[PDB]
RNA sequence: CUUGAGUGCAGAAGAGGAAAGUGGAAUUCCAUGUGUAGCGGUGAAAUGCGCAGAGAUAUGGAGGAACACCAGUGGCGAAGGCGACUUUCUGGUCUGUAACUGACGCUGAUGUGCGAAAGCGUGGGGAUCAAACAGGAUUAGAUACCCUGGUAGUCCACGCCGUAAACGAUGAGUGCUAAGUGUUAGGGGGUUUCCCGCCCCUUAGUGCUGCAGCUAACGCAUUAAGCACUCCGCCUGGGGAGUA
């Protein structure tokens, strides 16, 4: 969905300081688990018709702010396309 | 986590003692998972405004119950229709 | 009985089409005593429709109403037509005792599909 | 699972299959099994009877524990297997006690499910039990007649019973043949449609497999020379001219009843429509 | 002492009041879903 | 406020229906509009359980 | 670097969807009872039903549908569409805060997926309604209107088809440009002994009236058809023809 807590949790291994909320790390990590739920979700339910399009729509935001971080470092980039493992 | 308030509803016609074993046995149905009940009731002997099957009026009676999403209706409200005594019933959330 | 059944409190159902309107008089639960209907009292088309049709049935089964003998009868009214106010002034001259009059014509739940012409 | 041949040759274009996702295993018991033979449809005396029967693949017989006479002990199973004298799939069973007896497969039985055959066993599939103690609207199957004497009906594939309503005796029933016959309201019974559900959704595809069955040929009656039957005969093809379409045998088939007036289930019978 | 006219004028307005008339009036013959909403958006302004 | 209804508030379901078995609209009321879409859900709830009819017509 | 965009923090509402599960009325039928002679429908009639006892009345049962009042120029939805209730899962939206990132944005050919009703297929179910259809009546004539019935279908799942007056006949986004009046979700201030009463301000949406400006004219006018910018798509007399 997802919890508040486990929300809050996972910025905690993958902020880069500790007052982070952006650090878009976060973001695609969130929206990473996030989209594996509802993918799963929409498993069950095959169809829904506003489900896949919040999909889209995480996906073309979440690849956009890849392009940002990849466009800014590269160290950083595959190191956690190789630790969320996404990507080939 | 969540707090599930419960309805159940038995006929008047029914002796007592049927009424105290379904109480304790259905209360066992629920906290058996561990949801925690948590707040029982008897509204009482009560009129209605409608005869449900050929009835008159019968007992209303509350029971609330706290605990995680997935524990309660999975039997309860199957053994609603297995429950000859029991008429009608009906759950909600906050 | 059971021919004659002997009460003191029966019903008087009441219809009124818009181009019918028929009468009928039984007991509490009920069962029947006696009706009547405009085409019956020879009219025909519009005449069954009217409100002088409606008093001359209810009097006409209500004379066999009191055959058996009865003098309150409560009121069953469907069927929304014109002769719904006339007929009932008739039945109070009748010779009867009315105690209640509650209209019952349903209007469902939506439920069903009506026709669609016109 | 159904599944799609592509044809390839002549033989297999139209065909379907089963795909066999609802089995654990391949190989049976040694123990509970009985050989069979095949008569092929005829009489001690030798006499065929019966018309296109016979001509078949091996078999064996596997026996079923209908009566489920053992109650209130518990069980489960331990897999599903085919079984080939009938169109739906049998699933085995391991007591708790320790003895095996193959019975049905309902929809959706899984392993390590447990199981009981008691008055005291509350609804659920193949606790089997007497149908007095039932609710209205429940599908069952492998139901007794007279008690005592083994499961008799709704016990093909799919679809079953289903319980319409009680008298305190006897009680009632809807079927799939969409009629009702009063029943004891002592009998045993089940709970639960029966498994293979799409044993009637095959394309056999060719002649062989109804010959690998076995089945064999039937022949029609406007090619006999008549001295066979009725509609043979006609030079040229057979527009048939006597009415009531008739039966090798005479006594027509089509419309007319068999079904007699004088059996004892004069009473029980109410609503009959499927036949 | 309230004659069978009075009642008779109680039970008009238990037929006027409860809208037994205008329901069987909307449900005598068939109204397509969106007809009902060209009405109401035509009787949007009159009132 | 701030919570309902479900079957609490009888002096105000009756306050809010006619006696026949309908609702009285928003209009006669004047009431908020969230109270009004809480309350007739809380009717609903209430009449499935039957502490008051779906046509009291007689 | 933050004022753009976005995540956070605290809040708010919602016929938003998919699966599941109950409930009541109401029609049709059936059984039973009462009980006699018409019911039904019409512009006026007949077709039809009726002594095998109809219709009416009344109890009970069946099962399929659609879920009354609330309901609002009300809301939600990207669009189609979304209205009995409850449950499980889930997305989306607005407000205020802002400490975080630090311009990551707009458009978008190609491409890709959603998509009214009708319809096709595998099946299932099938109460009402009714193309087709049968019949009466009407008509100079009536294959039609009108009346009587009745199939497909309407209904569920799964697939397919991929169109419409799919309409705000107004492409997406950004920003400025007089007012006044309402309705919806919020927020903030004041007053009030407590605002529940009320006043004031603001965001977002939503309607109504109307300056400037535009307009061929109708008319739009802060939800622009004004003022400008960026991107896409589209038009070049009509017919032939969205046809070969």
């Amino acid at each position: 969905a997802i919890s508040q807590e486990r929300k809050n949790e996972i910025i905690k291994e993958y902020r880069v300081h500790e007052t982070d909320t952006g650090s878009p790390e976060v973001q695609i990590a969130v929206l990473t688990a996030e989209i594996n739920a509802v993918n799963e979700h929409l498993r069950t339910h095959k169809k829904d018709h506003h489900s896949r399009r919040g999909l889209l729509k995480m996906v073309g935001r979440r690849r956009h702010l890849l392009n940002y971080l990849r466009s800014k470092d590269i160290q950083r980039y595959r190191e956690l396309i190789k630790s969320l493992g996404i990507r080939r | 986590m969540r707090t599930y308030e419960v309805m159940y509803i038995v006929r008047p016609n029914i002796e007592e003692d049927a009424k105290k074993a379904l109480v304790e046995r259905f209360n066992g149905i629920l906290a058996t998972e561990g949801a925690e009940v948590l707040e029982a009731k008897d509204w009482g002997k009560r009129r209605l405004a409608y005869e449900i099957n050929d009835f008159k009026d019968g007992f209303y009676n509350i029971v609330r119950v706290k605990s995680d999403n997935n524990k309660a209706t999975d039997e309860f409200q199957r053994l609603a229709k297995i429950s000859d005594d029991i008429i009608r019933y009906m759950v909600i959330r906050e | 009985r059971r021919v004659k059944k002997n009460i003191e409190n029966g019903v008087a159902h009441i219809r009124s089409t818009f181009n019918n309107t028929i009468v009928t008089i039984t007991d509490e639960f009920g069962n029947a005593l006696s009706w009547s209907s405009a085409g019956a009292l020879g009219f025909k088309g519009s005449k069954k429709s009217t409100p002088f049709a409606a008093q001359m049935a209810s009097e006409t089964a209500s004379k066999s109403a009191m055959e058996h003998g009865l003098k309150t009868v409560e009121v069953t009214v469907k069927g929304p037509g014109p002769g719904r106010e006339s007929a009932i002034r008739a039945l109070q001259s009748a010779g009867l005792e009315v105690t209640a009059i509650r209209d019952v014509t349903p209007v469902p739940h939506n439920g069903c599909r009506p026709p669609k012409r016109r | 699972a159904i599944k799609k041949y592509k044809p390839i040759t002549n033989g297999r274009r139209n065909m379907t299959s089963l795909d066999f996702a609802e089995i654990t295993k391949t190989t049976p018991e040694k123990s509970l099994l009985k050989p069979l033979p095949k008569k092929a449809g005829r009489n001690n005396q030798g006499k065929l009877t019966v018309r296109h029967h016979g001509g078949g693949h091996k078999r064996q017989y596997r026996v079923i524990d209908f009566k489920r006479n053992k109650d209130g002990i518990n069980a489960k199973v331990d897999s599903i297997q085919y079984d080939p004298n009938r169109s739906a799939n049998i699933a085995l069973v391991v007591y708790a006690d320790g003895e095996k007896r193959y019975i049905i497969a309902p929809k959706g039985l899984e392993v390590g499910q447990i199981v009981e055959s008691g008055a005291e066993a509350d609804i659920k599939v193949g606790n089997a039990l007497p149908l007095q103690n039932i609710p209205v609207g429940t599908v069952v199957h492998n139901i007794e007649l007279k008690p005592g004497k083994g499961g008799q009906i709704a016990r093909s594939a799919g679809a079953s019973a289903q319980v319409l309503g009680k008298e305190g005796k006897y009680v009632l029933i809807r079927l799939r043949s969409g009629e009702v016959r009063m029943i004891l309201s002592t009998c045993r019974a089940t709970i639960g449609q029966v498994g293979n559900l799409q044993h009637e959704l095959v394309n056999v595809g060719k002649a062989g497999r109804s010959r690998w069955k076995g089945i064999r040929p039937t022949v029609r009656g406007s090619v006999m020379n008549p001295n066979d039957h009725p509609h043979g005969g006609g030079e040229g093809r057979a527009p048939i001219g006597r009415p009531s379409p008739m039966s090798p045998w005479g006594k027509p088939t089509l419309g007319k009843k068999t079904r007699r007036g004088k059996k004892s289930s004069d009473k029980l019978i109410v609503r009959g429509r499927k036949k | 002492n309230e004659s069978l006219e009075d009642a008779l004028r109680r039970f008009k307005r238990s037929v006027s009041k409860s809208g037994t008339i205008q329901e069987v009036r909307k449900r005598e013959f068939y109204e397509k879903p969106s007809v009902k909403r060209k009405k109401k958006s035509e009787a949007a302004r009159k009132r | 406020g701030i919570t309902h209804i479900d079957y609490k508030d009888t002096e105000l379901l009756k306050r809010f229906i006619s006696e026949r078995g309908k609702i009285l609209p928003r209009r006669v009321t004047g009431t908020s509009a969230k109270y009004q879409r809480m309350l007739t859900t809380a009717i609903k709830r209430s009449r499935h359980m039957a502490l008051l009819p779906y046509v009291k017509e007689e």
